This record gives C-alpha cells, structure tokens and sequence, in this order.
C-alpha cells in the first residue's frame, strides 16, 4: 500500500464520437481504492452540449476502486504502479453499439486513465440520441480468467424515463501490463449514480460503489 | 516484428478461405493487427485490423459483412476469414502490426509496420 493508498485520485481524458459527433471531456476523481468506492467532476471541453444521453458515456470513468474480499487476488490494483488497459464493446438492445479503449497508469501518485469511444448505429428516435435514459440500475459484472486477461461480461439495464429499461450487452477485457496473477472467477457487484449535472450536462458529477464476492 | 502469412490459394468466386498470420519476436497482445492487400498495379490497401482484446475491429466498405478479423492471443495468431470471395479480391494479402499499441480506427499503411511478405489470393 505504498502504491495504491487507502486515498487515491485521478485525472481522466476522453475523446469520443457518437453517431459521429465528436467530443472531449476532462474529469477528476478521488476514492478509496479498497473500500470500492469513488467520485468523480467530469467536464465536457469539445462539442458540447452532447446531443445524446451522459448515461452510455458514465460507465467509462476505474476498476483500481473494487473492493475485494481477502482471498481475492486484486488483478488491477497488482498491476501498479506500470497499470493496466481495457476495451470494451456495448450490444444496445436496439442496434446502437459503443467500442471504448482505455489505458490506466500511475504518474506522479495519482491514476491518469486515457479513453476513446465510439458509439454508432443509435436510432435517431431512439432514447440515447433523445436523451431520454435515467441512470443504470445495479449492475453484476461475472469477472473469469480467460486467454491471459481477465475478462467481465455484464447484461446491463438503464432506466428509461418513458418507463421500462434499455438493455446492453456488455463485454469487457482488463489486462496488466505485466504478468499479474490472475483470479478464479467472481462477481462484481457495481452501482454508478449520476449525484449532480448541470441542465445540458457539461459538468457532471458521478459516485460508483463496487465489491467483489465469490 | 516477425510476421509471417498463410492460408491463401486458388478458388473459385463464391468460394471461402481463411489466412493466418504467425508471429513471433514481441509481445502479440500489445498490438493492434492488420491486413491489407495490394492487386497489380494498384495500392497497397486496408482490409480490416483489430484491436489488442479483439473487441474493436474495422473494415474496408469493400469486404465488411463478407470478411472477418480476429486474433488469438494465446497461439499469438491473427487471422482473415474470407468468405463470398470475388475475382475483384484477388490480391497479395500481407499483415502488419500497429504502430504504438494503442490504435484507434487508424488504416493508413503508415500507422502500421513489421510487414510480412504477404500470401497470394487468386479468385477465379
């Protein structure tokens, strides 16, 4: 723990594009990486305001603050201070598909975390380019070994503010940068809140809690 | 740094054929791959590339739905399954790995390096 401290802040960056406009944002967050928990201030600094909801874009902001159970190796906080990277794909139930990349390292005693998304094929009269979406509801991520990485698979739900919810299939790989022990398969549970925006949403605050069992 | 192609051949239109790229020399998944083909007296191509975990892939608009990339990152194999094969894809098909590591959507020649030589494609 004189890599990962009990309290641990990052700076974040992101470019993206959904069905092809373009942004950036810059964000900074702070946790405490072994009680599973963290908040974040993200603020979008190109092409804002978004024409599309915040909510496919919040689950991109930090799996170094998962807590674990004691006969759990942490795979990403072991991968420190070299890090770790991660991609991602997200199946939208109607079409839509997000691609991240995403790199983590440590400079300086603080996390810097570098994303790219792309988000493509959402509907225009869809809840995602009309902002009509409410915030993810709790999430299970089954986490298992697989190929040298560590890989999660989530089938996750956002509310919709016409009622009922919107699916994603989820799939994501994490992989140290250095030989890292890998763990047995075990679930993550994880809820993202959205605590605080702005009306267009160009200064978002966010809070996620997150614990593995077996 | 060292590539090495395989699977081409001689098919008739219509036919199917898968190519494989051996590597050796690097660490296979910190790199972006990526398969380009060049046809007489034209330019060296892209075809499709894929992303270190496999889940971002691209392709050409002349063979996405018909052609697939993917990669195995415990053989250290890449690979283009070719499928609805027309004579205009005949061509050297050649496999190269990305400049950096961290890519993103990049299909210019120059984004990529360590070129094998190449498998031959004929479609008849």
């Amino acid at each position: 723990m004189a890599i990962i401290k009990e309290f641990m802040r990052f700076k974040v960056h992101m470019e993206g594009s959904v069905n092809g406009h373009e942004f950036e944002i810059e964000g900074e967050g702070e946790g405490r990486p072994y009680e599973g928990t963290q908040t974040a201030k993200l603020k979008v600094t190109k092409g804002g305001p978004l024409p599309f909801a915040w909510d496919i874009l919040s689950p991109q902001f930090s799996k170094a603050y998962v807590k674990h159970p004691a006969d759990i190796p942490d795979y990403l906080k072991l991968s420190f201070p070299e890090g770790f990277k991660w991609e991602r794909v997200m199946n939208f139930e109607d079409g839509g598909v997000v691609t991240v990349t995403q790199d983590s390292s440590l400079q300086d005693g603080e996390f810097i975390y570098k994303v790219k998304l792309r988000g493509t094929n959402f509907p225009s009269d869809g809840p995602v380019m009309q902002k009509k979406t409410m915030g993810w509801e709790a999430s299970s991520e089954r986490m298992y070994p697989e190929d040298g990485a560590l890989k999660g698979e989530i089938k996750q739900r956002l509310k919709l503010k016409d009622g009922g919810h919107y699916d994603a299939e989820v799939k994501t790989t994490y992989k140290a940068k250095k030989p890292v022990q890998l763990p047995g398969a075990y679930n993550v549970n994880i809820k993202l809140d959205i605590t605080s925006h702005n009306e267009d949403y160009t200064i978002v605050e966010q809070y996620e809690r997150a614990e593995g069992r077996h | 740094v060292q590539l090495v192609e395989s699977g081409g051949g001689l098919v008739q239109a219509g036919g199917s054929l898968r190519l494989s790229c051996a590597t050796s020399g690097f660490t296979f998944s910190d790199y972006a791959m990526g398969w380009f083909r060049q046809a007489p007296g034209k330019e060296r191509e892209f075809v499709a590339a894929i992303s270190w975990s496999g889940h971002v892939t691209d392709y050409a608009d002349s063979v996405k739905g018909r052609f697939t990339i993917s990669r195995d990152n415990v053989k250290n194999t890449v690979y283009l399954q070719m499928n609805s094969l027309k004579p205009e894809d005949t061509a050297v098909y050649s496999c190269a790995a990305a400049k950096s590591g961290t890519w993103w959507y990049q299909r210019s020649e120059n984004d990529f390096g360590s070129w094998g030589q190449g498998t031959q494609v004929t479609v008849s």
